[PDB]
Protein backbone atom coordinates (compact mmCIF):
# COMPACT_ATOMS: atom_id res chain seq x y z
CA UNK A 1 0.00 0.00 0.00
CA UNK A 2 0.91 3.67 -0.16
CA UNK A 3 2.33 5.50 -3.37
CA UNK A 4 5.89 5.76 -2.21
CA UNK A 5 5.57 9.16 -0.86
CA UNK A 6 3.17 9.16 2.27
CA UNK A 7 6.10 7.64 4.28
CA UNK A 8 8.36 9.15 1.54
CA UNK A 9 10.91 11.28 4.00
CA UNK A 10 11.79 12.73 0.34
CA UNK A 11 12.78 16.30 1.82
CA UNK A 12 16.24 16.25 2.72
CA UNK A 13 16.76 18.13 5.85
CA UNK A 14 18.08 21.10 5.34
CA UNK A 15 21.80 22.02 5.71
CA UNK A 16 24.00 24.70 7.88
CA UNK A 17 26.95 25.87 6.59
CA UNK A 18 29.97 25.43 9.32
CA UNK A 19 32.80 27.50 7.97
CA UNK A 20 36.07 26.09 8.92
CA UNK A 21 38.57 28.75 10.68
CA UNK A 22 41.53 30.30 8.99
CA UNK A 23 43.61 28.73 11.25
CA UNK A 24 42.46 25.72 11.05
CA UNK A 25 41.92 24.87 7.12
CA UNK A 26 44.07 21.86 5.90
CA UNK A 27 43.97 22.16 2.06
CA UNK A 28 46.42 23.65 -0.01
CA UNK A 29 46.97 27.38 -0.09
CA UNK A 30 47.65 26.83 -3.70
CA UNK A 31 45.19 26.71 -6.29
CA UNK A 32 44.69 23.77 -8.55
CA UNK A 33 44.41 24.22 -12.04
CA UNK A 34 40.54 23.14 -11.68
CA UNK A 35 40.31 25.75 -9.42
CA UNK A 36 41.70 28.28 -11.31
CA UNK A 37 40.43 27.55 -14.24
CA UNK A 38 37.15 27.30 -13.09
CA UNK A 39 37.10 30.57 -11.64
CA UNK A 40 38.32 32.07 -14.51
CA UNK A 41 35.50 30.66 -16.48
CA UNK A 42 33.02 31.65 -14.04
CA UNK A 43 34.54 35.42 -14.13
CA UNK A 44 34.64 35.33 -17.83
CA UNK A 45 31.36 33.99 -18.28
CA UNK A 46 30.50 36.82 -15.46
CA UNK A 47 31.70 39.67 -17.41
CA UNK A 48 30.29 38.40 -20.56
CA UNK A 49 26.41 38.76 -18.86
CA UNK A 50 27.53 42.47 -16.84
CA UNK A 51 30.51 44.05 -18.63
CA UNK A 52 32.13 45.25 -15.06
CA UNK A 53 35.55 45.05 -14.43
CA UNK A 54 38.47 46.67 -11.53
CA UNK A 55 41.09 46.26 -13.97
CA UNK A 56 42.94 49.39 -15.43
CA UNK A 57 44.30 48.09 -18.65
CA UNK A 58 41.57 47.70 -21.16
CA UNK A 59 40.92 44.59 -23.02
CA UNK A 60 38.95 43.09 -25.92
CA UNK A 61 37.62 39.68 -24.61
CA UNK A 62 36.28 38.89 -20.85
CA UNK A 63 38.60 35.73 -21.13
CA UNK A 64 41.86 37.84 -20.57
CA UNK A 65 40.16 40.25 -17.98
CA UNK A 66 39.04 37.34 -16.43
CA UNK A 67 42.89 35.83 -16.66
CA UNK A 68 43.79 39.18 -15.44
CA UNK A 69 41.91 39.22 -12.17
CA UNK A 70 42.85 35.93 -11.23
CA UNK A 71 46.55 37.16 -12.23
CA UNK A 72 46.64 40.49 -10.10
CA UNK A 73 44.49 39.31 -7.78
CA UNK A 74 40.91 40.88 -7.81
CA UNK A 75 38.86 38.52 -8.52
CA UNK A 76 35.75 39.05 -6.41
CA UNK A 77 35.10 35.53 -6.04
CA UNK A 78 35.31 32.79 -3.12
CA UNK A 79 36.30 29.02 -3.29
CA UNK A 80 34.80 26.87 -0.70
CA UNK A 81 35.65 23.30 -0.49
CA UNK A 82 33.15 21.19 1.12
CA UNK A 83 34.50 17.77 3.44
CA UNK A 84 31.89 16.51 4.70
CA UNK A 85 28.10 15.57 4.59
CA UNK A 86 27.25 14.81 8.34
CA UNK A 87 24.17 12.66 9.23
CA UNK A 88 23.79 15.68 11.24
CA UNK A 89 22.62 17.98 8.62
CA UNK A 90 26.23 19.92 8.93
CA UNK A 91 27.51 20.87 5.64
CA UNK A 92 31.20 21.88 6.09
CA UNK A 93 33.28 24.24 4.13
CA UNK A 94 36.41 25.92 4.42
CA UNK A 95 36.49 29.29 2.38
CA UNK A 96 39.25 30.03 0.71
CA UNK A 97 40.43 33.69 -0.90
CA UNK A 98 41.81 33.75 -4.54
CA UNK A 99 43.29 36.73 -4.49
CA UNK A 100 45.44 35.05 -1.43
CA UNK A 101 46.14 32.08 -2.45
CA UNK A 102 48.73 31.31 -5.05
CA UNK A 103 48.36 30.65 -8.54
CA UNK A 104 49.74 27.61 -10.61
CA UNK A 105 50.90 27.73 -13.65
CA UNK A 106 47.87 28.24 -16.72
CA UNK A 107 50.29 28.86 -18.98
CA UNK B 1 55.03 -31.85 8.36
CA UNK B 2 53.17 -29.28 9.28
CA UNK B 3 52.73 -30.86 12.87
CA UNK B 4 56.45 -29.98 13.77
CA UNK B 5 55.95 -26.50 11.84
CA UNK B 6 52.95 -25.96 13.69
CA UNK B 7 54.42 -26.69 17.19
CA UNK B 8 57.25 -24.44 16.89
CA UNK B 9 55.53 -21.23 15.52
CA UNK B 10 52.32 -21.28 17.88
CA UNK B 11 54.94 -21.17 20.38
CA UNK B 12 56.43 -18.30 18.17
CA UNK B 13 53.10 -16.94 18.23
CA UNK B 14 52.28 -17.09 21.90
CA UNK B 15 55.02 -14.83 22.14
CA UNK B 16 54.60 -12.58 19.67
CA UNK B 17 51.45 -11.81 21.22
CA UNK B 18 52.98 -11.08 24.39
CA UNK B 19 51.68 -13.88 26.69
CA UNK B 20 52.99 -15.82 29.36
CA UNK B 21 52.49 -19.35 29.00
CA UNK B 22 50.61 -21.25 32.44
CA UNK B 23 52.54 -24.48 31.86
CA UNK B 24 55.75 -26.36 30.71
CA UNK B 25 56.30 -26.83 27.23
CA UNK B 26 55.95 -30.51 25.99
CA UNK B 27 58.54 -31.58 23.50
CA UNK B 28 57.47 -32.83 19.41
CA UNK B 29 56.87 -36.27 20.32
CA UNK B 30 54.72 -36.05 23.10
CA UNK B 31 52.58 -33.40 21.41
CA UNK B 32 52.01 -35.15 18.21
CA UNK B 33 51.46 -38.51 19.91
CA UNK B 34 48.62 -36.45 22.38
CA UNK B 35 47.18 -34.96 18.99
CA UNK B 36 46.69 -38.49 17.68
CA UNK B 37 45.20 -39.88 20.50
CA UNK B 38 43.64 -37.35 22.38
CA UNK B 39 42.68 -35.44 19.08
CA UNK B 40 43.74 -31.89 20.05
CA UNK B 41 46.63 -30.41 21.99
CA UNK B 42 45.50 -27.47 24.37
CA UNK B 43 47.92 -24.28 25.28
CA UNK B 44 47.15 -21.86 27.76
CA UNK B 45 48.11 -18.49 27.55
CA UNK B 46 48.06 -15.17 29.75
CA UNK B 47 47.87 -11.95 28.57
CA UNK B 48 49.03 -8.61 29.83
CA UNK B 49 45.03 -7.60 30.35
CA UNK B 50 45.23 -10.90 33.01
CA UNK B 51 43.10 -12.64 30.57
CA UNK B 52 43.70 -16.22 29.68
CA UNK B 53 43.75 -17.76 25.81
CA UNK B 54 43.95 -21.24 24.88
CA UNK B 55 44.74 -22.82 22.12
CA UNK B 56 43.20 -26.41 20.34
CA UNK B 57 45.94 -27.58 17.63
CA UNK B 58 42.94 -30.46 16.02
CA UNK B 59 44.56 -33.51 14.71
CA UNK B 60 44.42 -33.78 10.51
CA UNK B 61 41.58 -36.66 10.62
CA UNK B 62 41.15 -37.10 14.24
CA UNK B 63 37.49 -37.87 15.75
CA UNK B 64 37.03 -33.88 16.63
CA UNK B 65 36.75 -32.33 13.52
CA UNK B 66 34.14 -34.37 11.98
CA UNK B 67 31.04 -35.06 14.50
CA UNK B 68 29.48 -31.86 15.68
CA UNK B 69 28.50 -34.08 19.18
CA UNK B 70 31.79 -33.95 20.78
CA UNK B 71 32.69 -30.68 19.45
CA UNK B 72 29.95 -29.14 21.06
CA UNK B 73 31.02 -31.08 24.52
CA UNK B 74 34.15 -29.57 24.54
CA UNK B 75 33.27 -26.06 24.03
CA UNK B 76 30.35 -26.60 26.88
CA UNK B 77 32.85 -27.97 29.15
CA UNK B 78 35.76 -25.94 28.25
CA UNK B 79 33.73 -22.38 28.53
CA UNK B 80 32.31 -23.41 31.49
CA UNK B 81 36.08 -23.61 33.32
CA UNK B 82 36.69 -20.58 35.93
CA UNK B 83 39.52 -18.96 33.81
CA UNK B 84 38.96 -15.66 32.73
CA UNK B 85 39.43 -17.27 28.89
CA UNK B 86 39.56 -14.18 26.63
CA UNK B 87 40.09 -15.68 23.75
CA UNK B 88 39.86 -18.85 22.38
CA UNK B 89 41.39 -20.14 19.16
CA UNK B 90 40.99 -23.80 17.20
CA UNK B 91 43.84 -24.48 14.59
CA UNK B 92 42.61 -27.27 12.34
CA UNK B 93 43.25 -28.24 8.68
CA UNK B 94 42.31 -26.58 5.69
CA UNK B 95 39.77 -28.97 4.43
CA UNK B 96 37.97 -28.41 7.80
CA UNK B 97 36.75 -25.50 6.97
CA UNK B 98 34.44 -26.21 4.23
CA UNK B 99 32.45 -28.68 6.58
CA UNK B 100 29.57 -27.35 7.60
CA UNK B 101 28.72 -28.67 10.83
CA UNK B 102 32.20 -27.24 12.36
CA UNK B 103 30.74 -24.17 11.84
CA UNK B 104 27.45 -24.46 13.40
CA UNK B 105 28.99 -25.43 16.47
CA UNK B 106 31.37 -22.56 16.26
CA UNK B 107 28.87 -19.83 15.57
CA UNK B 108 26.29 -21.51 18.19
CA UNK B 109 28.42 -21.41 20.64
CA UNK B 110 29.70 -17.74 19.92
CA UNK B 111 26.11 -17.02 20.45
CA UNK B 112 25.73 -18.50 23.44
CA UNK B 113 28.81 -17.26 24.69
CA UNK B 114 28.66 -13.60 23.98
CA UNK B 115 31.49 -11.80 26.05
CA UNK B 116 33.91 -14.97 24.62
CA UNK B 117 35.32 -14.78 21.22
CA UNK B 118 36.06 -18.13 19.40
CA UNK B 119 37.86 -18.56 16.08
CA UNK B 120 38.90 -21.15 13.88
CA UNK B 121 42.03 -20.74 12.23
CA UNK B 122 43.65 -23.09 9.57
CA UNK B 123 47.17 -25.06 9.89
CA UNK B 124 48.85 -22.61 7.26
CA UNK B 125 48.60 -19.26 9.28
CA UNK B 126 50.71 -20.96 12.59
CA UNK B 127 53.14 -22.72 9.93
CA UNK B 128 55.72 -19.70 9.46
CA UNK B 129 56.64 -16.90 11.64
CA UNK B 130 54.28 -14.58 9.87
CA UNK B 131 55.42 -10.92 10.69
CA UNK B 132 58.61 -11.97 9.46
CA UNK B 133 57.41 -12.97 6.05
CA UNK B 134 58.75 -10.55 3.72
CA UNK B 135 55.94 -10.29 1.42
CA UNK B 136 53.79 -9.43 4.14
CA UNK B 137 54.56 -5.36 5.19
CA UNK B 138 54.50 -4.24 9.19
CA UNK B 139 51.46 -4.34 10.88
CA UNK B 140 50.59 -2.65 13.90
CA UNK B 141 47.74 -1.63 16.12
CA UNK B 142 46.89 1.40 16.54
CA UNK B 143 44.82 2.30 20.17
CA UNK B 144 41.03 3.52 20.07
CA UNK B 145 42.55 7.10 21.34
CA UNK B 146 45.37 7.44 18.36
CA UNK B 147 42.66 6.14 15.36
CA UNK B 148 40.31 8.37 16.87
CA UNK B 149 42.28 11.62 16.45
CA UNK B 150 43.24 10.58 13.14
CA UNK B 151 40.07 10.11 11.75
CA UNK B 152 39.04 13.37 13.58
CA UNK B 153 41.79 14.98 11.38
CA UNK B 154 40.79 13.57 8.47
CA UNK B 155 36.91 14.10 8.84
CA UNK B 156 36.48 10.09 8.08
CA UNK B 157 34.10 7.84 9.89
CA UNK B 158 35.90 4.70 10.72
CA UNK B 159 33.73 3.33 7.73
CA UNK B 160 35.23 5.45 5.19
CA UNK B 161 38.79 3.50 6.09
CA UNK B 162 39.72 0.24 3.92
CA UNK B 163 38.79 -3.07 5.73
CA UNK B 164 40.91 -5.83 6.78
CA UNK B 165 39.28 -9.19 7.70
CA UNK B 166 39.87 -10.18 11.08
CA UNK B 167 41.47 -13.10 9.63
CA UNK B 168 44.12 -11.77 7.74
CA UNK B 169 47.80 -13.80 9.12
CA UNK B 170 48.98 -10.84 10.11
CA UNK B 171 45.86 -9.39 12.06
CA UNK B 172 45.25 -13.00 13.67
CA UNK B 173 49.21 -12.81 14.88
CA UNK B 174 48.70 -8.87 16.20
CA UNK B 175 45.30 -10.26 17.76
CA UNK B 176 43.01 -7.88 16.01
CA UNK B 177 39.40 -7.87 17.40
CA UNK B 178 36.89 -6.47 14.68
CA UNK B 179 36.39 -2.98 15.23
CA UNK B 180 39.42 -1.89 15.65
CA UNK B 181 42.17 -0.34 13.73
CA UNK B 182 45.62 -1.43 12.63
CA UNK B 183 48.34 0.69 11.31
CA UNK B 184 50.46 -0.65 8.23
CA UNK B 185 53.97 0.46 6.47
CA UNK B 186 53.80 -0.93 3.10
CA UNK B 187 57.02 -0.83 0.81
CA UNK B 188 56.61 1.89 -2.17
CA UNK B 189 58.21 1.88 -5.22
CA UNK B 190 57.01 5.26 -5.62
CA UNK B 191 57.68 7.38 -2.24
CA UNK B 192 59.45 4.87 -0.80
CA UNK B 193 57.63 3.25 2.13
CA UNK B 194 54.18 4.82 2.85
CA UNK B 195 51.67 4.21 5.61
CA UNK B 196 47.54 3.10 5.45
CA UNK B 197 45.12 2.65 8.32
CA UNK B 198 42.55 0.13 8.01
CA UNK B 199 39.54 -1.01 9.81
CA UNK B 200 39.16 -4.66 11.28
CA UNK B 201 35.82 -6.24 10.15
CA UNK B 202 34.27 -9.28 11.34
CA UNK B 203 36.29 -12.55 10.48
CA UNK B 204 35.91 -15.42 7.95
CA UNK B 205 33.33 -18.13 9.28
CA UNK C 1 18.61 36.60 -36.36
CA UNK C 2 19.39 35.18 -39.24
CA UNK C 3 22.35 37.97 -40.17
CA UNK C 4 21.39 38.16 -44.27
CA UNK C 5 17.92 39.81 -42.65
CA UNK C 6 19.43 42.38 -40.73
CA UNK C 7 20.08 44.93 -43.57
CA UNK C 8 18.50 47.42 -41.61
CA UNK C 9 19.63 46.60 -37.67
CA UNK C 10 23.14 48.30 -37.95
CA UNK C 11 22.67 47.76 -34.00
CA UNK C 12 24.08 45.62 -31.88
CA UNK C 13 23.05 46.52 -27.86
CA UNK C 14 24.76 45.52 -24.75
CA UNK C 15 24.21 41.68 -24.10
CA UNK C 16 23.24 41.18 -27.63
CA UNK C 17 25.24 37.69 -28.68
CA UNK C 18 26.74 37.54 -31.63
CA UNK C 19 28.12 34.27 -33.89
CA UNK C 20 30.87 34.70 -35.09
CA UNK C 21 33.30 32.84 -37.44
CA UNK C 22 35.97 31.16 -36.03
CA UNK C 23 39.26 33.39 -36.55
CA UNK C 24 43.17 32.44 -36.61
CA UNK C 25 44.05 32.03 -32.95
CA UNK C 26 40.95 30.46 -31.62
CA UNK C 27 41.10 27.26 -29.79
CA UNK C 28 39.42 23.82 -30.72
CA UNK C 29 39.57 20.69 -29.17
CA UNK C 30 40.93 17.94 -31.83
CA UNK C 31 39.89 14.21 -31.21
CA UNK C 32 40.82 10.75 -32.95
CA UNK C 33 38.87 7.70 -32.02
CA UNK C 34 39.31 5.60 -30.43
CA UNK C 35 39.96 7.81 -27.67
CA UNK C 36 42.07 5.56 -25.49
CA UNK C 37 45.02 7.80 -24.00
CA UNK C 38 44.18 10.76 -22.38
CA UNK C 39 46.09 12.95 -24.37
CA UNK C 40 43.58 11.54 -27.63
CA UNK C 41 41.41 15.19 -26.99
CA UNK C 42 43.41 18.34 -27.08
CA UNK C 43 42.75 21.92 -27.78
CA UNK C 44 44.95 23.55 -30.44
CA UNK C 45 45.06 26.88 -31.33
CA UNK C 46 42.87 27.07 -35.17
CA UNK C 47 45.15 28.35 -38.18
CA UNK C 48 42.67 28.64 -40.76
CA UNK C 49 44.02 27.82 -44.12
CA UNK C 50 42.27 30.50 -46.43
CA UNK C 51 42.76 28.72 -49.22
CA UNK C 52 39.60 27.17 -50.60
CA UNK C 53 40.84 24.26 -52.24
CA UNK C 54 41.92 22.87 -48.94
CA UNK C 55 39.48 20.86 -46.69
CA UNK C 56 41.61 18.71 -44.69
CA UNK C 57 42.69 19.12 -41.26
CA UNK C 58 46.36 20.05 -41.09
CA UNK C 59 48.14 19.31 -37.60
CA UNK C 60 52.63 19.12 -36.99
CA UNK C 61 53.37 15.72 -37.88
CA UNK C 62 55.45 15.69 -34.22
CA UNK C 63 51.51 16.14 -32.93
CA UNK C 64 50.39 12.77 -34.19
CA UNK C 65 51.79 10.98 -30.87
CA UNK C 66 49.02 12.80 -28.82
CA UNK C 67 46.74 10.89 -31.16
CA UNK C 68 48.74 7.91 -32.23
CA UNK C 69 47.53 9.36 -35.76
CA UNK C 70 48.96 8.80 -39.20
CA UNK C 71 48.14 9.96 -42.22
CA UNK C 72 47.56 6.92 -44.36
CA UNK C 73 43.48 8.38 -44.10
CA UNK C 74 42.57 9.24 -40.83
CA UNK C 75 39.92 11.63 -39.96
CA UNK C 76 40.05 13.17 -36.47
CA UNK C 77 36.72 15.07 -35.14
CA UNK C 78 36.92 18.91 -34.53
CA UNK C 79 34.82 20.98 -32.70
CA UNK C 80 35.77 24.54 -31.77
CA UNK C 81 33.94 25.72 -27.89
CA UNK C 82 31.69 28.67 -28.25
CA UNK C 83 30.85 29.30 -24.73
CA UNK C 84 32.90 31.71 -22.65
CA UNK C 85 33.25 29.00 -19.80
CA UNK C 86 34.47 26.21 -22.32
CA UNK C 87 37.27 28.49 -24.18
CA UNK C 88 38.31 29.29 -20.89
CA UNK C 89 38.62 25.95 -19.68
CA UNK C 90 40.29 24.76 -23.45
CA UNK C 91 42.60 27.13 -23.58
CA UNK C 92 43.45 26.70 -19.54
CA UNK C 93 43.30 22.99 -19.18
CA UNK C 94 42.88 20.90 -21.74
CA UNK C 95 45.60 22.28 -24.15
CA UNK C 96 48.35 20.24 -25.81
CA UNK C 97 51.08 21.81 -23.74
CA UNK D 1 8.27 -5.39 -31.75
CA UNK D 2 11.09 -3.98 -29.25
CA UNK D 3 9.71 -2.89 -25.77
CA UNK D 4 10.37 -1.04 -23.42
CA UNK D 5 13.06 -2.72 -21.79
CA UNK D 6 14.85 -3.91 -24.48
CA UNK D 7 15.69 -0.32 -25.36
CA UNK D 8 18.35 -0.55 -22.15
CA UNK D 9 21.06 -2.75 -22.72
CA UNK D 10 23.28 -3.22 -25.39
CA UNK D 11 25.86 -0.72 -27.01
CA UNK D 12 22.92 0.66 -28.95
CA UNK D 13 20.63 0.67 -26.03
CA UNK D 14 19.03 3.36 -24.47
CA UNK D 15 21.82 3.58 -21.67
CA UNK D 16 25.12 3.13 -23.78
CA UNK D 17 24.18 5.07 -26.98
CA UNK D 18 22.17 7.83 -25.41
CA UNK D 19 23.49 8.34 -22.06
CA UNK D 20 27.21 7.58 -21.77
CA UNK D 21 27.21 9.24 -25.11
CA UNK D 22 25.64 11.70 -27.67
CA UNK D 23 25.70 13.37 -30.98
CA UNK D 24 26.35 16.95 -30.75
CA UNK D 25 26.17 20.30 -33.08
CA UNK D 26 28.54 22.60 -33.77
CA UNK D 27 31.22 19.51 -34.43
CA UNK D 28 33.56 18.84 -37.68
CA UNK D 29 34.86 15.80 -38.93
CA UNK D 30 37.72 15.53 -41.77
CA UNK D 31 40.44 13.82 -43.20
CA UNK D 32 43.88 14.56 -41.00
CA UNK D 33 47.09 15.20 -42.97
CA UNK D 34 50.83 16.92 -42.21
CA UNK D 35 51.49 20.36 -42.33
CA UNK D 36 54.93 21.22 -41.15
CA UNK D 37 54.96 24.73 -41.48
CA UNK D 38 52.14 24.54 -37.69
CA UNK D 39 53.13 24.90 -34.23
CA UNK D 40 52.55 21.55 -32.47
CA UNK D 41 49.54 23.15 -30.81
CA UNK D 42 48.50 24.30 -33.92
CA UNK D 43 45.48 22.41 -36.23
CA UNK D 44 44.77 23.84 -39.89
CA UNK E 1 4.89 -40.09 -45.32
CA UNK E 2 5.58 -37.53 -48.64
CA UNK E 3 4.22 -34.56 -47.10
CA UNK E 4 6.13 -31.87 -48.90
CA UNK E 5 3.11 -29.48 -47.58
CA UNK E 6 4.05 -29.81 -43.87
CA UNK E 7 7.91 -29.90 -44.29
CA UNK E 8 10.15 -28.22 -42.23
CA UNK E 9 11.27 -25.50 -44.29
CA UNK E 10 14.15 -24.94 -41.62
CA UNK E 11 16.27 -27.95 -42.73
CA UNK E 12 15.58 -26.86 -46.67
CA UNK E 13 18.07 -24.01 -45.77
CA UNK E 14 20.76 -27.00 -45.65
CA UNK E 15 22.85 -26.87 -42.54
CA UNK E 16 26.14 -26.10 -43.95
CA UNK E 17 27.86 -25.65 -41.06
CA UNK E 18 29.45 -28.31 -38.62
CA UNK E 19 28.52 -26.77 -34.90
CA UNK E 20 25.23 -25.10 -35.41
CA UNK E 21 23.24 -26.67 -32.52
CA UNK E 22 26.03 -25.08 -30.09
CA UNK E 23 25.37 -21.83 -28.71
CA UNK E 24 28.05 -19.52 -27.59
CA UNK E 25 27.15 -16.68 -25.62
CA UNK E 26 30.12 -14.95 -24.57
CA UNK E 27 31.67 -11.77 -26.67
CA UNK E 28 33.16 -12.38 -30.07
CA UNK E 29 36.44 -11.01 -29.78
CA UNK E 30 36.41 -9.70 -33.23
CA UNK E 31 33.46 -7.35 -32.65
CA UNK E 32 32.98 -3.67 -32.23
CA UNK E 33 30.77 -4.20 -29.49
CA UNK E 34 32.19 -2.64 -26.63
CA UNK E 35 34.50 -0.50 -28.59
CA UNK E 36 33.15 3.03 -29.52
CA UNK E 37 34.03 4.56 -32.95
CA UNK E 38 31.98 5.88 -35.99
CA UNK E 39 31.90 4.77 -39.78
CA UNK E 40 34.51 6.47 -41.84
CA UNK E 41 36.37 6.32 -38.27
CA UNK E 42 37.29 2.27 -38.33
CA UNK E 43 39.18 3.75 -41.20
CA UNK E 44 41.48 4.71 -38.09
CA UNK E 45 41.83 1.48 -37.18
CA UNK E 46 43.59 0.15 -40.24
CA UNK E 47 47.18 -1.27 -40.18
CA UNK E 48 49.89 0.73 -39.13
MG1 LIG F 1 45.93 5.50 -40.06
Amino acid sequence: ESPSICEGFVQASSQTLVIIPDNERITSNVLTTFEATRLVAVRAQQLAINGSTMLKKKYSSPIDIAKQELFNRKIPLLVMRCIKVTPEGQKIVEIWNPREMGIPLLD
Amino acid sequence: MAMQKLFTYIYEFIEYRKMVLLEEKVPYDKFVQMVLNTGFFRINAETLNHGIVSVFIFGANGKYVHHGGDMRTLLTNTLNEKKHYEELILIVDKPVLSKKNILDIIVEQRAANPTIVINIYPYHLFCINIPKVSAIPKHKLITQEEAQEFLGREYLQPQDLMQISASDPPVVWLGGRPGDFVQIERPSETAMHAVVIRFITKSKI
Amino acid sequence: HDIEGLKQDFRLEVGDILYRDVVTGDVAFFNRQPSLERSSIGVHRIVVLENPKISTFQMNVSACAWYNADFDGDQMNLWVPWSVMSRVEAELLCSVR
Amino acid sequence: APSIMRRLPRKEGRIRKSLLGSQVWSISRSTICGNSDLHLDEVG
Amino acid sequence: GEDSSMDDISAYSSPGLFGEDIIDRLDDPFSIEDVDISLDVLDNLAPQ
